[PDB]
C-alpha cells in the first residue's frame, strides 16, 4: 500500500496470536512492544530515546504478520507508550519512504 | 527508538 | 528519492544557513531539532517518547530545506538524541510510506 503522514501510521499487526495496533516507525532501529509474553529465551537491553531510557526484554527470531506481510526478527517487550514496528521489521516488508 | 507524541 | 531502511534514514537538512544531518521519523508527530538558536519568540511544548516526557521550545513558521525540498513550519528545539523531522514536515515534502 501508500501511506500517506496526515495521521499517525498505525497498523493492525499479529503476533503471538495476539492482534494488536502498531505504529509504522522509521525513526526506531528496533521493534517494541507494550508488555506481553513471547516464546523462547530473552535476555534485558536498555533503549533510548526522547525521554531517556527504559529496560525491555529481547526475544529473538520471532514470526509477526503485518498488513498481512510475514516478517520475522527481533522484537523488544517493555514500558512503551506505544506498539512501534522498527526499521528491522520494516525492511522485511519491502518498506520505504519516497518523496 | 524515535516514536515521538504531542 | 526512494529510502530504504536498512540503514538509519539520515539526511541532510538546511536551517538558518547550516547544513545538520537528520532523521526522517515517521513516528514523530512533530520535528525536533538539537539545541541551537532561531529567530524570534517561542512557546512551550511538552513531548512524549520512548523514555517519557520533555520540555521543548517551540517556534512556528520556520524555512528548513529537506533534501532540497523547502519547508515552512513548526520546529521544536531541545534534548532530542538526534534531529527529527516528523510528519509536520514529511507531509509538506509529500512524504509517504510504501511497501
Amino acid at each position: 500500500p501508500q501511506i500517506t503522514l496526515w495521521k499517525r501510521p498505525l497498523v493492525t499487526i499479529k503476533i503471538g496470536g495476539q492482534l494488536k495496533e502498531a505504529l509504522l516507525d522509521t525513526g526506531a532501529d528496533d521493534t517494541v512492544l507494550e508488555e506481553m509474553n513471547l516464546p523462547g529465551r530473552w535476555k534485558p537491553k536498555m533503549i533510548g530515546g526522547i525521554g531517556g531510557f527504559i529496560k525491555v526484554r529481547q526475544y529473538d527470531q520471532i514470526l509477526i504478520e503485518i498488513c498481512g506481510h510475514k516478517a520475522i526478527g527481533t522484537v523488544l517487550v517493555g514500558p512503551t507508550p506505544v506498539n512501534i514496528i522498527g526499521r528491522n521489521l520494516l525492511t522485511q516488508i519491502g518498506c520505504t519512504l519516497n518523496f | 527508538n524515535l516514536l515521538q507524541k504531542k
